[PDB]
């Protein structure tokens, strides 16, 4: 009935002003991508950067077991598309923030789905 | 110049047929550092050039490519250098690395421990070696050739390296090994390069293209790594982050090489050609299967 809760350590680690996981792999790409989250190939656009995915996990980088039931990472051996105002902290971003299923893009950083 | 706009520069084919003495490296930008785009890592730039670098040869570029990665870790936990090679090769190439520390990657598969307990059932279309020891640095020692991980590297190239297939290893003015400077011609091209961001140090990249299995021309290489510092020693290189701008060109074309399994009494002179322009991989194509062995001690007494 115990588990550890990393996500929440994390999330209260940096409310309380804690600095954030460093040594993300960010990759030179061209910039002119789609700018969907998470993808095989670095598809930042104009307003984003393209990361390895596996050293933007919070799981991956803790050395922790993932939540899948499988144990199966979303991000490792691929790459996610950051917004540059927040990569400063992308283990953070990937984890508070959700991809959308229909566009592939981040809900609140690209999808318009919802429009209309 | 021109060179600041390329991704690096290859050791020009004159200084290759030298028989020069060896001499102690003294670069000229010695301690210098190329201005790298805002947050990229150098290990991201290095990897970059390199890969840039690569596009220009004959590599074979089959279907279901193999590529594995030594020396994949960082002293940050994670794996700049796998980042870059998987961005650069077809998406699902199967990509194994590895290193002795343990560390975060992106790769397929990553086997952790000395590259001596690595072991893999199937041959590999691309080696890629970072591997090094910032100890070999003594300036105060005699510069011999270095065994060690290199003597694992040979023995792995001649045994798991597909025909056709091609490496990249990182070499310095001090972790280098005449054996591998050999065995550069038993491929049928092969140079020492050096990333434009990392101009200022001695290291480089000795990579060979297209294996053959066999000498093509006969190697010293005590003499080879003497004339590669000879070529360092007397052309400066100007530091360039210039190329990692431009990454419209940057993914590894898939061209769909063929694969043939093959018996050496088969390998005639058709085929060494081909192999030779990067038309043609020679191996099985089976499942991927590989391990590391581990050394079982109990402490309890
Ligand atoms: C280890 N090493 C070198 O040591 C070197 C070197 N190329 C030229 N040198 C120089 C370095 N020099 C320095 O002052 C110096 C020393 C340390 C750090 C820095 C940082 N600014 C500068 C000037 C010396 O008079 C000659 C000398 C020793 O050869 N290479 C490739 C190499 O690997
Ligand atoms: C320059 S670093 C790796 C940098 C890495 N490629 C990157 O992308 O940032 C050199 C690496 O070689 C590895 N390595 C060195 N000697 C080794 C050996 N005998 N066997 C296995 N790995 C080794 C070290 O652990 C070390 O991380
Ligand atoms: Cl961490
Ligand atoms: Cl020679
Ligand atoms: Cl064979
Ligand atoms: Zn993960
Ligand atoms: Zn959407």
């Amino acid at each position: 009935a115990f588990a550890v809760d990393a996500a929440k350590a994390y999330k209260d680690y940096l409310a309380s002003g804690g600095q954030p996981i460093t040594n993300c792999v960010k990759m030179l790409c061209t910039h002119t991508g789609t700018g969907q989250a998470i993808t095989v190939t670095p598809e930042a656009n104009m307003d984003q950067e393209s990361f390895g995915g596996a050293s933007c996990c919070l799981y991956c980088r803790c050395h922790i077991d993932h939540p899948n039931p499988k144990g199966f990472c979303d991000l490792k051996g691929k790459y996610v598309q950051i917004p540059t105002t927040c990569a400063n902290d992308p283990v953070g971003f990937t984890l508070k923030n959700t991809v959308c299923t229909v566009c592939g893009m981040w809900k609140g950083y690209g999808c318009s789905c919802d429009q209309l | 110049s021109s060179q600041a706009w390329q991704p690096g520069v290859a050791m020009p084919n004159l200084y290759k047929m030298q028989r020069m003495l060896l001499e102690k490296c003294d670069l000229q930008n010695y301690g210098d550092s190329a201005t790298l785009p805002k947050g990229i890592m150098m290990n991201v730039a290095k990897y970059t050039q390199l890969c840039q670098y690569l596009n220009t040869l004959t590599l074979a570029v089959p279907y279901n490519m193999r590529v594995i990665h030594f020396g994949a870790g960082s002293d940050k936990g994670v794996a700049p250098g796998t980042a870059v090679l998987r961005q650069w090769l077809p998406t699902g190439t199967l990509l194994v690395d590895s290193d002795l520390n343990d560390f975060v990657s992106d790769a397929d598969s990553t086997l952790i421990g000395d590259c001596a307990t690595v072991h893999t059932a199937n041959k590999w279309d691309l080696i890629i070696s970072d591997m090094y020891d910032p100890k070999t640095k003594n300036v105060t020692k005699e510069n011999d050739s270095k065994e060690g991980f290199f003597t694992y590297i040979c023995g792995f190239i001649q045994q798991k390296l597909a025909l056709g297939g091609s490496v990249a290893i990182k070499i310095t003015e001090h972790s280098w090994n005449a054996d591998l400077y050999k065995l550069m011609g038993h491929f049928a091209w092969w140079t020492a390069f050096v990333t434009n961001v990392n101009a200022s140090s001695s290291e480089a990249f000795l990579i060979g293209c297209n294996y053959l299995g066999k000498p093509r021309e006969q190697i010293d290489g005590y003499v080879m790594h003497a004339n590669y510092i000879f070529w360092r020693n007397t052309n400066p290189i100007q530091l360039s982050s210039y190329s990692l701008f431009d990454m419209s060109k940057f993914p590894l074309k898939l061209r769909g090489t063929a694969v043939m399994s093959l018996k050496e009494g088969q390998i005639n002179d058709m085929i060494l050609s081909l192999l030779s322009k990067g038309r043609l991989i020679i191996r099985e194509n089976n499942r991927v299967v590989i391990s590391s062995d581990v050394l079982v001690n109990n402490e309890n007494l």
